[PDB]
C-alpha cells in the first residue's frame, strides 16, 4: 500500500 | 480520520490523511514539506479549483477516498 501522509493534529509528527 | 489521494504526473496516487476541522492551510504547507520544496510552490487542484489556504474538508464536499491534484506552480514559488 501506499504511505499515507500522516499530518492529522493527533501525533506529534510536524 | 479522512484519507485523501495525492495524484502526481509521474503516475503515483499517494495516500494524504487528513483531520475534519484542520485547516487545509496546515496540510498544504506540511505536504510540500514532505516534498522537499517550499509551500507556494505547488497547486492543489480539487474538481478542477485550487484549494485555498483558508480552506477546510468541511467544504467544497471533500470525501474518503477523495482525488486531489498537484501541479507545479508557473513562477516556482
Amino acid at each position: 500500500k501506499v504511505d499515507v501522509i500522516d499530518l492529522t493534529i493527533e501525533s506529534s509528527s510536524d | 480520520y479522512i484519507k485523501l489521494k495525492v495524484i502526481g504526473q509521474d503516475s503515483s496516487e499517494i495516500h494524504f490523511k487528513v483531520k475534519m476541522t484542520t485547516h487545509l492551510k496546515k496540510l498544504k504547507e506540511s505536504y510540500c514539506q514532505r516534498q522537499g520544496v517550499p509551500m507556494n510552490s505547488l497547486r492543489f487542484l480539487f474538481e478542477g479549483q485550487r484549494i485555498a489556504d483558508n480552506h477546510t474538508p468541511k467544504e467544497l464536499g471533500m470525501e474518503e477516498e477523495d482525488v486531489i491534484e498537484v501541479y507545479q506552480e508557473q513562477t516556482g514559488g
